[PDB]
């Protein structure tokens, strides 16, 4: 059950903005420029590690 | 019959086929508020913050 | 004049020009169907909509 | 179509927030509301969030 | 007319999104009949 928890959690956790637009990368490549799409990637990276 | 609507939050079960079976209003009781935080529709004997 | 738009998934009534491609099955390809952007392999499927 | 738009006469403020500019025609849209008024030349960045 | 009150008991129930989801259990804030509410009979 633990071990099952653990990885639930870990796959919601892709589905978390972490303060971007969006919570789906391809989603913000084509919907932003690459200057402002780096900074909504960034935030989606710092949240993923 | 009328009745007025209100915010609320419900844990809603899906069948196999698509339709939903049932549903659980968490602010109604106890019991209710204990089952949509362990996402389920039938609680083990416990106590359960 | 203020556009406002609002970014979701499928359900859309306005795209841009883009023209179509006529479907493709059991062949992992890339996707956009209707501003759902992806990659995967699309089958039929016997799920009740 | 934003080739018309972009056709249309010199902007003084094209500035698009959720989007970009050039990635417009390449999204799919739920609502599209448009806004028209006039204002004055400081008022325009009022206009904004 | 006439005003008697009832129980709506679990009616009132639909679906929220335009989302096909299939043996799962979802959590929806949104207006909804509160459960065992009173609701006014109108005659
Ligand atoms: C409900 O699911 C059962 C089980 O597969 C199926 O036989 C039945 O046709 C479904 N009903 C509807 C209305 O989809
Ligand atoms: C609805 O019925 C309950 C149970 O009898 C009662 O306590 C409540 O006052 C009723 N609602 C109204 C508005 O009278």
């Amino acid at each position: 059950n633990h071990n099952a928890q653990a990885l639930n959690t870990l796959v919601k956790q892709l589905s978390s903005k972490f303060g971007a637009i969006s919570s789906v990368l391809n989603d913000i490549l084509s919907r932003l420029d690459p200057p402002e799409a780096e900074v909504q990637i960034d935030r989606l990276i710092t949240g993923r590690l | 019959y009328v009745g007025y609507l209100q915010p609320r939050t419900f844990l809603l079960k899906y069948n196999e086929n698509g339709t939903i079976t049932d549903a659980v209003d968490c602010a109604l009781d106890p019991l209710s508020e204990t089952k949509c935080t362990l996402k389920s529709f039938t609680v083990e004997k416990g106590i359960y913050q | 004049v203020v556009l406002s738009f609002e970014l979701l998934h499928a359900p859309a009534t306005v795209c841009g020009p883009k023209k179509s491609t006529n479907l493709v099955k059991n062949k992992c390809v890339n996707f956009n169907f209707n501003g759902l952007t992806g990659t995967g392999v699309l089958t039929e499927s016997n799920k009740k909509f | 179509d934003y080739s018309v738009i972009y056709n249309f006469a010199p902007f003084f403020a094209f500035k698009c927030y959720g989007v970009s500019p050039t990635k417009l025609n390449d999204l799919c849209f739920t609502n599209v509301y448009a806004d028209s008024f006039v204002i004055r030349g400081n008022e325009v960045s009022q206009i904004a969030p | 007319r006439t005003q008697s009150y009832t129980n709506s008991f679990t009616r009132g129930v639909y679906y929220p999104d335009k989302v096909f989801r299939s043996s799962v259990l979802h959590s929806t804030h949104d207006l909804f009949l509160p459960f065992f509410s009173n609701v006014t009979w109108f005659h």
